[PDB]
């Protein structure tokens, strides 16, 4: 049908001459995070002021009140017959709890008055010493705090190896292994090694003294401890932004379905959670976004190496085929460490590296179904033997206090990265020792193989766990 | 439907059960003196080690109805002797 | 009131600052004199 | 008359779905445009 | 006379940016 | 003096002259004051 022209008004003519503005609103009222060694007098004094008055505060949102949720004195749960720890460990929903802790700390800082967010320190770059802002002794509150609860002083045992770090594979060991974690294209399979690396240097900087952050009870009351998790958040977010352009989702995960749909605790409590933001942001589905959180970084480059450098070095290292080991770990209830030593095929032992675990007495028991990948092949190409070789491991386990322990761990497994192939290969050894872990989850399309000394006992998929009985 | 497991002193029940859609879970006690709590762990290593979690967190009271979300629970009785007894009952909730 | 370590920490924290410098190549004209210097907007073209 | 030309019945055909997905992509690229231009995208000063 | 209000639509809102005598304090707030 | 009604006046005088003494050493405030009945746990950190 046609319509009467009175329904639309006659147009108008405009003429813009060719070339050869609008303002800038939204001053971005979000606190921002800078590198620790890129600051000046005004903001360093502001951070010192914020720290001193948060220490001095004894209110519901004081330093002790906000840090009691992590290490001590086990105010978890709300008014029960017995108390455990609210600390979330061993579970792939780990980062959310620490992220909410950090945002609550930043809200406390903003309430105090500091306009600049928490600083972050990078350990990937070589460092001869820890930053002067925290190593200073001329009345520096960052150095140490005297706990009111336990009535003790926190010791500091920095491992000297963090300065003369061994250069494994022509690179820093720590940077190399964090790159090997970043190479993972699957969310939870990445974040398990991610949390492992979170755990690693905790014992390194804790050292030996009991009154140190190495144990979880004394961990929760140090500025370095509370900036470590900010750095962890930074590395998590940069991994997110690297992975989001490789055509692979990051939030969605079927490996930890059950745990994503519970309010975070004790942040869900009303008794001692004054902040409405972290009161109402208990849902892990909505934790991921940061626009509602109002905090952001400035630069994401690491070691002078931008996103493309990692995006190419991933395949640069996948071109060189290499085999690696894998352990399986479970909670023990105390922070400790382990050192692994080789037993090669008719050869002398070769030292490669170590192991580190953070735990507490009030921990909620957990387990790691996913294997932890580790790099034991430096000695392998040192000895020149083939990757598909046969050997053994030995473990020396010791708590950070420096005494022998008894909670041993299961036998290793072997996983190799085929050249030019995205998948890995998982080989299970069939021997006379039943030290292998019971159940394992496997990444997508990973090659499967079975090794035997000959003892050619095959295996059958029975189809039921009841077939065990 | 509802499945009711009494707090039996010994467990002859098959270790694993795969429930159907709409099947609530209830715990019972053959003797009224055996009304103790029952624990949950959620991992096979905890199944084979019986590490008792502190507090009442992840624990169910007998003679109480429960609806459980889709998941696999490796239920163990709160008793430490039940660890060696072997009351590891795996339950897989059906959500179709 | 600053000791060796104090002036040290000051020097490392100062090395990171970003500055605008005037570089001078002077020689002397046989008499003491002073120079006053001023900055203006980059307008090289009322 | 019962096609997708009319606004109400349009949403039934998945062609509407495809079209909206594509126009959403070609709108969201404007966010990257503003990213490069250094302008403001997170807020709109119109009809708040 | 108070005329109608429908002949005028809803006003919109917009924003534009721009270009001795000692007093002893507590030790807590020090 | 203790136990006599001159206790508060004399102690006020003592506080004043201690404040005057502290004035000598380049300060801006006097003797800090605080409430012990305020909800807390123990003495402030700078004391110990």
């Amino acid at each position: 049908t046609q319509l009467a022209s009175s329904l639309l008004e006659s147009p108008s003519v405009s003429f813009v001459p060719g070339k050869g503005e609008d303002p800038q609103p939204t001053k971005t009222k979000d606190v921002v995070r800078y590198e620790v060694s890129a600051l000046s007098l005004e903001q360093v004094s502001n951070l010192r002021n914020a720290l001193y008055k948060l220490q001095n505060d004894d209110g519901p949102n004081g330093y002790e009140a906000i840090a009691s949720f992590h290490g001590a004195p086990k105010l978890c749960p709300e008014n029960a017959t017995d108390r455990y720890a609210c600390c979330t460990h061993g579970m792939p929903v780990f980062p959310h709890w620490h992220r909410l802790l950090t945002v609550q700390f930043e809200m406390a800082l903003r309430d105090k008055g500091a306009l600049l967010g928490i600083p972050y320190w990078d350990w990937t770059r070589p460092s001869k010493a820890l930053p002067s802002l925290l190593t200073s002794t001329d009345n520096n509150p960052f150095s140490t705090y005297q706990i009111k609860f336990a009535q003790h002083q926190v010791t500091r045992d920095v491992q000297p190896g963090l300065y003369n770090r061994r250069k494994q594979s022509g690179l820093d060991s720590l940077f190399y292994q964090t790159l090997e974690t970043l190479e993972e294209t699957n969310y939870c399979d990445f974040e398990v090694q991610f949390e492992m690396l979170h755990n690693t240097i905790h014992a390194l900087v804790g050292g030996q003294g009991t009154y140190s952050m190495s144990t979880l009870e004394y961990s929760a009351f140090d500025p370095f401890f509370m900036i470590h998790h900010s750095s962890i958040d930074r590395i998590w977010q940069i991994w997110q932004t690297l992975q989001k352009l490789r055509h692979r989702s990051f939030n969605y995960a079927r490996c930890a379905l059950r745990n994503l749909y519970r309010p975070l605790e004790p942040f869900n409590y009303e008794s001692k959670n004054p902040n409405p933001v972290t009161r109402a942001n208990s849902r892990p589905v909505q934790i991921f976004d940061a626009s509602k959180f109002h905090y952001n970084f400035d630069n994401l480059n690491l070691n002078g190496h931008s996103v493309s450098e990692i995006n190419t070095i991933i395949e640069n290292l996948r071109d060189h085929d290499r085999v690696y080991a894998g352990f399986v770990l479970s909670g023990i209830g105390v922070s400790a460490t382990a050192n692994v030593k080789l037993v090669p095929q008719g050869g002398d032992p070769v030292d490669v590296g170590s192991f580190y675990i953070l735990g507490g007495d009030g921990e909620m028991p957990w387990a790691y179904e996913r294997v932890y990948k580790y790099d034991v092949t430096d000695a392998l190409e040192k000895l020149g033997l083939n990757a598909y070789s046969n050997f053994g491991f030995q473990v020396t386990l010791t708590k950070y206090n420096g005494e022998q322990l008894d909670a041993s761990l299961a036998t290793p497994v072997v996983i190799s990265r085929p050249a030019n192939a995205d998948y890995d290969v998982l080989i299970l050894p069939l021997l006379e020792e039943n030290k292998l872990p019971p159940k394992v989850i496997v990444s997508r399309g990973t090659r499967v193989r079975f090794h035997s000394p000959v003892l050619n006992a095959n295996v059958k998929e029975v189809g039921s766990y009841t077939s065990l009985s | 439907d509802v499945l009711i497991l009494p707090l039996l002193e010994e467990n002859k029940l098959p270790p694993k059960v795969i429930v159907s859609r709409g099947t609530r879970v209830r715990f019972h006690s053959p003797v009224s003196s055996l009304n103790a709590n029952v624990k949950e762990v959620g991992s096979y290593t905890s199944l084979s080690l019986c590490s008792i979690p502190p507090g009442d967190a992840n624990s169910y009271d007998p003679d109480v109805n429960y609806s459980l979300e889709p998941g696999d629970y490796f239920f163990v009785s709160s008793n430490k002797a039940r660890c060696e007894q072997g009351t590891r009952v795996q339950i897989s909730i059906d959500d179709e | 009131g600053l000791n060796i370590e104090q002036l040290y920490n000051l020097l490392e924290q100062r090395r990171a600052r970003e500055r605008a410098l005037a570089s001078f190549t002077l020689h002397g004209l046989g008499f003491s004199a002073n120079v006053r210097i001023k900055v203006c907007d980059h307008d090289d073209d009322q | 008359p019962y096609g997708m030309s009319t606004l109400e019945y349009s949403a039934y055909d998945p062609i509407f779905f495809i079209h909206h997905s594509n126009v959403d992509r070609q709108f969201a690229i404007w966010q990257a445009l503003q990213r490069y231009r250094g302008l403001d995208y997170n807020s709109a000063n119109c009809n708040i």
